């Protein structure tokens, strides 16, 4: 047997850390941002809010072995305003947008329905 | 006096051998990287060429 | 603005030869009216519905950001100088592969052809006006299609 | 289980170096199955992508320079073509001609009937791909393909 114990999947090691940044040097301002124990669940998602920005040049996460929980996520920005701000500002804004889901869901389910809870 | 030698070597009328240094594709290097102009005059010198 | 390479308004001949015809891709035959230029040219008719009854303006430049190079590729979405006449319907980027008359005769070196490639989107024109224009050499040419006129 | 051996092994029997087998002077390896139908499916030329897309297959790219090329349609909206897109993949200059001969085009004389772009043939320039679909007889185990080149 080699097979890892799944729960091995989702939580992170003692001696890892969630988010890792390292620069580029191909390009200037760029940075390259590493995720581990994470998914596709999260990172098409932020590839999309990133992409939504006008400000970001380029975005792209790429899972780099499917055996091996990990994304990676590229991001470039103008030199004019800092890539890293952009990526808080994208976590914060899909935030925002998915309370916002929350909020008129609930308030959905409100509306004259019965048998709601 | 080359050519009628290589007739010679290949009886059969072949035109394909195995060689090394695939010369069309080198000189068609040469044109693509110096960016030659097929169209404007050349800059060289014949007898350089057979030297 | 830039400098302009060809300019002129086309009439459709066919947009079928041989009319095996494609998907997204279209091949259209057409002639300028000066009537002394040809051309033959793909077009994505997927998001440019062309037609047979349509007259069409062409231009062919050398640069789109005033007149400085544009060799820096990367195509920056984020300029906003209203140097490109952006004003054209169609655009393309592409480069230029073959450049193509009879020059083995006396003095030869009249009537040419061009043929241009837009990343796959091939493209062919004949003409002697375009002499000083045509060039086999790296990704830089543009063709802007406009209008279709009226 | 020496540093001789583990020398010997590296220097002579590795497989980046297993390319170009003398057993009959054409590679021994080139693109097989599943990815090489969806190379010939892809080089056609009616395929576009959106910025998403091409920043997504540029992520997964290697030597990727980092600089994003202008897509072959600018307008009415961006799109990059296939054969574009391959033009990053392909290395600093190899070039190759012909090898177009699949079914497709013509049994020789048509293409003479003054070169149509009837798409066949599959032309590469500086690097560039410039036309023409990718397939068996480019990337294959064929003694004149692409792979050849640039080993």
């Amino acid at each position: 047997m080699n097979a890892p114990p799944a729960f091995e999947s989702f939580l992170l090691f003692e001696g890892e850390k969630k988010i890792t940044i390292n620069k580029d040097t191909k390009v200037p301002n760029a940075c390259l941002f590493t995720i581990n124990k994470e998914d596709h669940t999260l990172g098409n998602i932020i590839k999309s809010q990133l992409l939504k920005d006008p400000q970001v040049l380029f975005a792209g996460y790429k899972v780099p072995h499917p055996l091996e929980h990990k994304i990676i996520i590229r991001v470039q920005t103008t030199p004019d305003y800092s890539p890293q701000e952009a990526f808080t500002n994208a976590i914060t804004d899909l935030i925002s947008e998915l309370s916002l889901l929350e909020e008129r869901f609930r308030v959905a389910i409100k509306d004259k329905q019965e048998g709601i809870e | 006096e080359d050519r009628e030698v290589l007739r010679v070597i290949f009886p059969t009328g072949d035109s394909k051998v195995v060689l090394p240094c695939n010369l069309l594709r080198m000189i068609w290097n040469a044109q693509k990287i110096f960016h030659i102009n097929p169209r404007l005059p050349s800059d060289l010198h014949p007898i350089k060429v057979v030297e | 603005m830039a400098g302009i390479l060809f300019e002129d308004i086309f009439d459709v001949k066919d947009i079928d030869p041989e009319g095996k015809k494609f998907d997204r891709v279209s091949r259209l035959h057409c002639e300028s009216e000066s009537f002394k230029m040809d051309l033959i040219l793909d077009v994505n008719i997927q998001i440019y519905p062309v037609d047979l009854g349509d007259k069409f303006r062409l231009v062919i430049a050398s640069t789109l950001y005033e007149d400085g190079t544009l060799d820096d590729g990367e195509y920056n979405p984020t300029d906003d100088r209203p140097s490109r006449a952006d004003q054209f319907e169609y655009v393309m980027y592409g480069k230029v592969y073959r450049i193509e008359g009879d020059e083995t005769s006396t003095e030869a070196a009249t009537r040419l052809s061009a043929y241009v490639s837009y990343g796959g989107l091939l493209m062919r024109l004949q003409g002697d006006a375009n002499n000083l224009h045509g060039f086999e050499v790296d990704s830089r040419v543009y063709l802007l299609m406009k209008k279709l006129a009226f | 289980q020496s540093l001789e051996t583990r020398a010997e092994i590296q220097e002579l029997a590795m497989v980046p170096r297993m390319i170009v087998t003398p057993q009959s002077n054409r590679p021994v390896m080139g693109i097989v199955q599943d990815t090489l139908t969806a190379v010939r499916k892809f080089t056609k030329r009616d395929v576009f992508l959106e910025r998403g897309e091409v920043m997504n297959l540029l992520m997964f790219l290697s030597t990727w320079d980092g600089k994003v090329p202008q897509p072959a349609i600018l307008k009415p909206r961006p799109l990059w073509t296939g054969k574009q897109i391959f033009s990053l993949i392909i290395p600093g200059h190899i070039n190759c001609i012909r090898t177009h001969s699949t079914h497709p085009d013509d049994e020789d004389s048509g293409p003479y009937k003054h070169i149509s772009p009837g798409d066949t043939k599959v032309v590469v320039e500086n690097g560039e791909l410039i036309m023409g679909i990718l397939c068996k007889k480019s990337l294959g185990t064929s003694a004149g393909s692409l792979v050849h080149i640039s080993y």
